[PDB]
């Protein structure tokens, strides 16, 4: 159901054009970087805190020290991607930042695709692919996509409706 | 059906017709004389009693160029 | 206390309004 | 107060700056109320309210205006309808010029109290700490907000000193301003009746008034001042954000919805009177008693007016704009210059069709035409190659009855395969997209923006309301916990 | 019910199958002709469809039981000028096809008999698929 | 000119990542 | 192209109007 | 076919054009560039009648401008004896094309569905018209033990109008032919 | 009004570009 729920706002809202919802994506995946990264960079700045080579014992609950050094991590990062975490505090607040915001700004965009409100069309792409029809670009071909969505769901979709569409004028693509 | 601009998949519908009578009215147009598939050029007999007996749909209208640019009638490409 | 913005801040702050202005300039210019 | 995001904090232990500031958010609002309404009049086109009303146009703070009771302007028009040449005082300018001379007043007020904070109101005679009592202040103030209200409902909607409110029919074509009785029964609970709204404003005006009489005179309980954090001036902000937002969703939802606050002679159409064909089924409801009143087919369908043909377009729709479709109505479709008059389609069976309608949900729909049966008899293909159906191969004719092609027939494959598609968008219509550059994509009604808006509005301070009831509790931890 | 009652031959004899027969029929569909014709055509050709329109329009009419198994003992065309056991499979010719060497005249029978007795129960779902 | 802003927009962003990292706020170990 | 003639104008003062305040914010930290 | 794998050997019997230039006659015949990598060979095709083979070559060549033209020819032996003639160019696509609005003439919509009949129904309503060319066959080589002529030739034939959407222009076409007249 | 387009996007940079200047220059001086 949740399947067909994100076709449905494909082919009816294109909510990938979505802004709102590109934000959401961005937010997703950098929280999910954010993890990832951030446990690795954790997990291989540790200190020689045991003398077995299972280092998940060297970490007690009482101790009041870093596990990681945050120096040696500031340095690998700095050096290979140009910027580093210097505060820790600062760190671990972007970690909660970052998706959270991501997911306030996708339901921003739903809460405008509730009132069919949409970033459906660019409205100078679809002037141009109308009066050149040479014009094509991917939003085009996404746009011809949408409407092939639309006309081939919505008849058993919404059955209530009772969407009667003949064979005939069903978009196709040339089988 | 009309002999001059329908295609092969449109001459399914009439009750025994297809492969070879379809295969042989389109490949040779256009055609002037509504009975000029009766001819039948290189057809045999089997070929040419079969065709006489359908005689009550044939036309010769309108070769349209929209639908006659290179096997257009044979595959068009709707399956 | 006065108000502060250091160097990290205002490159982080630079590239959140440039990055998002580059998002939404598409949808400004329709 | 060191924290680019923490500056505001600067006045928040010091009442009078906090007075300040709050008198320049003042002088930001009514400047941007006065401001925006004399832009919406320089581009506001009053030459007809039928066919070019002020949703179309998208007016936002125009229906505002209107809907109490200043719909006429000093030119002389009213967006009722009428020109006439003494519009009393209180006209579309006059509302936005008090805002630009309160905004005034109330920048050089706000720079009074920045520059003397220090006045002996706001520090308590015993010790000399900046305070306020907010039980008291409170109390003064919902006590301020009842007698404002009880007013407002009970003096200027039911007109005995005031304007009166917008009331109209349910086809909202007499749209009008009258002042109106209130309504106590279970029907002053119905949203489309503007006596329950009157009535309403009354009974919370009184239960404000003794609220406010109950929170200047009785204290608070010493476990409910530490409890709700009572002194705790952030804790008034959390509560006053949630009713802020939960209001903010009260009011799109009866804006999408449509109360009798919200009539469709300012706001237009909402969706749910597409959805359902409500002007549809109206417009057809008269034409057959109109029909069965001895007139001709022509004859009953050019009594349907411009204004109660021109609600069926889906253009009209509020859920058929986009985000990014910028702008006003008249932006999208166009100009209306006429009604096209109802199509008939009939097939060379002589057989009554109907072109299915597109749903709201649709950016484009397939033209497919039906009959009584609701069998497909004509459509205009895509693939063309087994088409049965079409307009040229089943020879569709269209007829019109009302409007400017009343008795008028077409039967050329591309004018019915034209009308099909301008009958699926409803009533056809002649729209003039040269005076407006209108692109031809369809834009959402200040009904539709301000629903989205306040939409918006409601989340992010459902989250503001989160972040200050959380702050205003947990003020003891929030610089770290504990060493 | 009826639906199992299907056209036999030409000369007109409704013959019913039983729910088992029928069953074990469609089973054998699906491991030896469904290679490509599972749906309602053929993906060799896309204009030789399993449908009843299609069977009735055959020449000779093969939308009979057995019609179609008279097919299967011998691959014609839709008119049956050249007998191509070749291109098809061919309950003669095991070697060009070995799909059918372990199908008896049963088999046969109720293959041919399960192609006729769904398309009252589909309808527009079997004859070119739900478009 | 629609593509004028997208190119200043994003030598906007170039320009706050070298400066990001060449001219950085250095880190200073407590 | 069928722009929105202002979009230019709305692009860059969304994105230097924030711009100037935060150099306004950093410069007077750095001084 | 392992030493003609790759390079390209490929771009009455078998008759086999292979043009080397083509000028186009903007508003002079100036040459372009060959954008479509090398299958300009319409091959394997007094009076002659066209026949089979391809005879049909779909070349866009390029100002900065894309020109699609489908090169084709649809319609005793010296040293000097010419086989002049003319042929009837179909369009570049046949009618079941479709632009990137969703429209097409065949198969596709007869209007913009984007919005909502206009200035653009002379890019809605498509149409296939047929254009001539003219060719002039020169025959300069003839080997009689093989049974075969060769020679050069000049065809005018007509660009591509994208369904009636633009302005075709002329390109000239020259290049050596090989036939087996058998 | 025949009137250059452009002159209106030159007044209002020919007067905040300086303005803005200006005031990071007194910002960073009272603080
Ligand atoms: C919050 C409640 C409320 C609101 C929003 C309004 C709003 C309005 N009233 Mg009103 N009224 C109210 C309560 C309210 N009233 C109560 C309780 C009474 C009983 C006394 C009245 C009695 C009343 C009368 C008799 C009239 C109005 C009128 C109006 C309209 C013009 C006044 C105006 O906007 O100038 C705005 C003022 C400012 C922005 C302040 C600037 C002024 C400084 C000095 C400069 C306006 C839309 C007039 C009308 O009908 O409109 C055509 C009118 O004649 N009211
Ligand atoms: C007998 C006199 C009388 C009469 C005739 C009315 C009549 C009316 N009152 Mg009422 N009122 C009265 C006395 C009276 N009142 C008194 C004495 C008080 C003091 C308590 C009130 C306090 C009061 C309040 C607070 C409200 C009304 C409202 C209304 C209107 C409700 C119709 C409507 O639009 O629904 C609208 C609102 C609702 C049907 C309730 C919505 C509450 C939602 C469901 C809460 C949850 C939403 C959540 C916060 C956000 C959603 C997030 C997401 C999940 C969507 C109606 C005309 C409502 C109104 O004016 O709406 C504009 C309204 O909110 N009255
Ligand atoms: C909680 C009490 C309450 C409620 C539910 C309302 C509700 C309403 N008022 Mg309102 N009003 C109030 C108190 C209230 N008022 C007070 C104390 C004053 C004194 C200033 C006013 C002065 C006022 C004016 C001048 C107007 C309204 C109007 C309206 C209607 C349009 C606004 C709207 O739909 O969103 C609902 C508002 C909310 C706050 C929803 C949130 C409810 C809780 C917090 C959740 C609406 C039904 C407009 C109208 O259409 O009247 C004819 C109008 O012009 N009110
Ligand atoms: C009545 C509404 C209201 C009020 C009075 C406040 C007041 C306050 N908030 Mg707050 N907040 C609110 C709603 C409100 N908030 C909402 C709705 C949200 C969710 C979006 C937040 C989320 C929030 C956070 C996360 C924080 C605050 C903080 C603060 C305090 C510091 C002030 C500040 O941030 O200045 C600084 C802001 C700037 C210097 C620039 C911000 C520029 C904004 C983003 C653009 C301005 C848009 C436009 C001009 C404003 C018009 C809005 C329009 C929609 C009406 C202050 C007491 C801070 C705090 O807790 O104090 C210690 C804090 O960290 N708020
Ligand atoms: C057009 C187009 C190209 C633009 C896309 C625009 C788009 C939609 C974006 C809008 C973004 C937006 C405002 C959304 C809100 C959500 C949001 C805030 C997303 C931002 C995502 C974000 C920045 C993720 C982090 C990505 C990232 C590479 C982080 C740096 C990682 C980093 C250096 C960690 C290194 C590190 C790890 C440690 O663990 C320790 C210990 C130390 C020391 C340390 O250094
Ligand atoms: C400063 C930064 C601003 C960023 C937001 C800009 C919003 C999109 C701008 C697109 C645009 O071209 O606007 C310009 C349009 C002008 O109107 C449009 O003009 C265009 C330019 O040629 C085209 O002509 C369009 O057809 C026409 O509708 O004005 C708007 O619609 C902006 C409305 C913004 C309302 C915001 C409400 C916020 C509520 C709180
Ligand atoms: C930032 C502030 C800039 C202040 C200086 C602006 C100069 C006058 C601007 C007038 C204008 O419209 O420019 C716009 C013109 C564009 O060209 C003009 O455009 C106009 C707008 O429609 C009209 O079309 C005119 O006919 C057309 O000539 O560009 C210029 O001529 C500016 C030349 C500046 C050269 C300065 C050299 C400085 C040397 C050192
Ligand atoms: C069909 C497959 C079935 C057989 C194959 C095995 C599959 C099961 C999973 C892996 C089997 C082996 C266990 C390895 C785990 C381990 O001990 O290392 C993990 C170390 C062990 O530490 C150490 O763990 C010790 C024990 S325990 O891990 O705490 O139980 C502890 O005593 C010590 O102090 C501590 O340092 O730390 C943990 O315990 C962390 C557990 C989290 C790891 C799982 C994350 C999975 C999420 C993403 C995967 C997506 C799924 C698709
Ligand atoms: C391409 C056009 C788009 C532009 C996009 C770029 C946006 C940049 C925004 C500002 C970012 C820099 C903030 C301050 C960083 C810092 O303090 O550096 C200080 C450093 C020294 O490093 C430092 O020096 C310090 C001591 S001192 O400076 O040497 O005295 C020392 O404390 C410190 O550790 C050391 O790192 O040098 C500087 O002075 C930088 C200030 C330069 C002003 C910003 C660049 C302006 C654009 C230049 C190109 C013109 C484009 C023309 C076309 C329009
Ligand atoms: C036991 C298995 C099969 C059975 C019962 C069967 C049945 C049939 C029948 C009855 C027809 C004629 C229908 C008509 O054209 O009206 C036919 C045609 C056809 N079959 Fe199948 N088939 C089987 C296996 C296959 C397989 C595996 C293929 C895959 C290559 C195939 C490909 C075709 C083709 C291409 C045609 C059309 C040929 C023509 O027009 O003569 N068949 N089949
Ligand atoms: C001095 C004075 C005076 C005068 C006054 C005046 C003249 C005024 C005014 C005023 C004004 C004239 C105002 C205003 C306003 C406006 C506003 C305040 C607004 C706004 C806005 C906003 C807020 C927005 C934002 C945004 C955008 C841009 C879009 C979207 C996004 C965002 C949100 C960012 C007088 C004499 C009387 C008295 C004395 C004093």
């Amino acid at each position: 159901a949740i399947f067909r729920f994100l076709l449905f706002f494909q082919g009816f809202h294109n909510y990938t054009l979505n802004p709102f919802h590109m934000m959401g994506v961005t937010g997703v995946l950098g929280g999910a970087l954010l993890c990832a990264i951030h446990g690795a960079t954790v997990q291989n700045t540790l200190f020689r805190d045991n003398q077995s080579k299972n280092t998940f014992k060297g970490f007690s609950t009482d101790q009041g020290e870093e596990t990681y050094s945050m120096v040696t991590a500031n340095r690998f990062w700095s050096q290979i991607f140009g910027i580093a975490f210097s505060n820790k505090r600062w760190l671990h607040f972007f970690m909660l930042f970052v998706p959270v915001t991501g997911l306030w700004m996708s339901a921003i965009g739903m809460a405008g695709l509730a009132f069919n409100l949409r970033a459906y069309d660019f409205v100078s792409q679809e002037i141009r692919a109308a009066e050149d029809p040479e014009f094509e670009t991917f939003y085009t071909k996404n746009i011809l996509l949408n409407e092939g969505l639309r006309a081939w769901l919505s008849e058993m979709d919404q059955p209530a409706k009772k969407f009667v569409f003949p064979d005939e004028v069903l978009p196709r693509g040339f089988s | 059906i009309d002999v001059n601009n329908t295609n092969i998949a449109a001459f399914r519908k009439h009750r025994g017709l297809y492969p070879t009578i379809a295969g042989k009215v389109v490949s040779n147009a256009p055609y002037d004389s509504i009975e000029d598939i009766l001819d039948i050029p290189g057809l045999r007999e089997v070929e040419k009693d079969r065709l006489q007996k359908n005689m009550d749909i044939f036309t010769i209208s309108d070769p349209v160029p929209a639908l006659v640019e290179g096997a257009d009638r044979f595959n068009n490409g709707v399956y | 206390q006065p108000v502060e913005l250091n160097r990290t801040s205002l490159y982080l702050g630079l590239l959140v309004v440039f990055v998002t202005g580059l998002l939404f300039s598409s949808y400004f210019f329709n | 107060g060191l924290p680019w995001y923490r500056v505001h904090t600067s006045v928040l232990n010091d009442p009078g700056r906090l007075i300040a500031v709050h008198i320049m958010h003042n002088a930001l609002c009514a400047g941007f109320a006065g401001s925006m309404l004399l832009f919406e009049l320089a581009l506001f086109d009053p030459s007809d309210p039928v066919l070019n009303p002020m949703w179309r146009q998208g007016c936002f703070l125009m229906p505002f205006v209107s809907r109490l009771g200043v719909v006429n302007s000093w030119q002389g028009w009213s967006v009722t309808g009428e020109t006439f040449t003494n519009p009393g005082f209180w006209t579309f300018e006059t509302v936005a010029i008090a805002h630009i001379i309160f905004s005034g007043l109330s920048f050089l007020a706000a720079c009074w109290h920045w520059v003397y904070w220090d006045v002996a109101t706001f520090f308590d005679p015993k010790t000399d700490e900046p305070v306020i009592d907010l039980p008291k202040v409170f109390g003064i103030h919902l006590t301020l907000a009842g007698i404002l209200c009880f007013g407002f409902g009970a003096f200027h909607l039911t007109g005995l000193f005031g304007p009166g409110m917008w009331v109209s029919d349910p086809l909202g074509l007499t749209g009008h301003i009258q002042g109106v009785a209130p309504e106590w029964g279970a029907a002053g609970f119905d949203p489309h009746n503007p006596g329950g709204v009157v009535a309403h404003h009354i009974a919370l005006g009184i239960v404000a008034i003794i609220g406010g009489l109950f929170h200047i005179f009785v204290r608070p309980p010493e476990y409910l001042y530490k409890g709700l954090r009572m002194g705790n001036i952030e804790g008034t902000l959390a509560s006053g954000l949630a009713v802020f937002f939960s209001g903010a969703f009260i009011a799109a939802g009866t804006m999408w919805y449509g109360t009798a606050t919200t009539p469709i002679e300012l706001w237009g159409p909402t969706r749910y009177q597409w959805d359902q064909g409500f002007f549809q089924q109206a417009i057809s409801r008269q034409v057959k008693a109109s029909i069965s009143d001895g007139k001709s087919p022509s004859e009953a369908w050019s009594e349907i007016p411009t204004k109660l043909a021109f609600y069926d377009y889906i253009g009209n729709s509020p859920a058929k704009g986009g985000l990014f479709r910028v702008g006003r109505m008249v932006d999208g479709d166009g100009l209306p210059t006429g009604w096209l008059g109802h199509p008939v389609f009939k097939d060379g069976e002589g057989r009554e069709l109907t072109v299915r309608r597109m749903p709201n949900f649709f950016e484009n729909f397939p033209v497919v035409l039906f009959d009584q049966d609701g069998i497909v008899r004509a459509d205009i293909p895509f693939r063309q190659a087994e088409s049965k159906y079409g307009i040229e191969q089943t020879g569709v004719t269209v007829s019109f009855y009302g409007g400017e092609l009343d008795g008028q027939t077409f039967s050329d494959p591309k004018d019915v395969k034209k009308y099909a598609r301008r009958a699926q968008l409803g009533e056809p219509f002649e729209f003039d997209r040269s005076v407006y550059d209108s692109d031809g994509l369809f834009r959402t009604s200040n009904r539709g923006f301000f629903a989205f808006f306040h939409v918006i509005f409601g989340l992010l301070w459902f989250f503001g309301h989160i972040w200050h009831g959380l702050r205003a509790l947990f003020q003891d931890v929030f610089s770290g916990i504990d060493p | 019910a009826n639906l199992r009652t299907i056209p036999l031959n030409e000369a007109g004899d409704t013959v019913t199958l039983s729910l088992e027969e029928f069953t074990r029929g469609q089973q054998k569909f699906n491991n030896a002709c469904a290679i490509c014709h599972l749906g309602g055509i053929t993906k060799t050709n896309p204009n030789v469809g399993l449908d009843t329109e299609s069977l009735a329009g055959a020449f000779p009419d093969r939308n009979n039981l057995e019609g179609l198994v008279d097919y299967l003992h011998n691959p014609t065309t839709y008119d049956g000028l050249t007998e191509i056991s070749e291109l098809h499979p061919s309950t003669k010719s095991s070697d060009i096809y070995p799909k059918m060497r372990n199908l008896t005249e049963d088999d046969l029978r109720a293959i041919s008999g399960h192609i006729l007795l769904m398309p009252k129960i589909r309808g527009d779902q079997w004859g070119a698929g739900k478009t | 000119m629609e593509a004028v802003a997208y190119i200043l927009i994003f030598a906007c962003i170039i320009g706050t990542l070298f400066f990001a990292i060449a001219f950085r706020e250095p880190p200073k170990i407590t | 192209m069928e722009t929105n003639k202002l979009g230019f104008v709305a692009s860059v003062l969304f994105v230097f109007v924030p711009t100037v305040f935060l150099l306004i914010l950093y410069i007077q930290t750095a001084s | 076919y392992d030493d003609i794998r790759g390079s390209g050997l490929a771009n009455i019997r078998s008759l086999c054009l292979q043009p080397q230039t083509f000028l186009v006659e903007t508003f002079r015949f100036v040459e372009g560039k060959l954008l479509t990598r090398s299958s300009f060979t319409l091959d394997q095709v007094l009076t002659f009648v066209e026949q089979g083979g391809f005879d049909f070559q779909p070349v866009t060549v390029q100002n900065g401008d894309r020109v699609p033209l489908l090169f084709t020819v649809k319609g005793t032996i010296r040293p000097s004896t010419r086989f002049s003639g003319s042929f009837d160019v179909p369009p570049y696509r046949t009618s079941s094309f479709i632009d990137p609005k969703g429209r097409g003439l065949a198969v596709g919509y007869d209007a913009a569905v984007g919005i909502p009949r206009e200035a653009f129904s002379r890019q809605n309503n498509k149409s296939f018209k047929v254009g001539t060319g003219n060719i002039v066959l020169q025959v300069d080589r003839v080997n009689q033990s093989t049974g075969e002529i060769s020679g050069s030739f000049e065809s005018q034939q007509p660009s591509d109008t994208d369904f009636g959407s633009k302005p075709a222009m002329t390109v000239k076409i020259l290049g050596q032919f090989y036939s087996r007249i058998t």
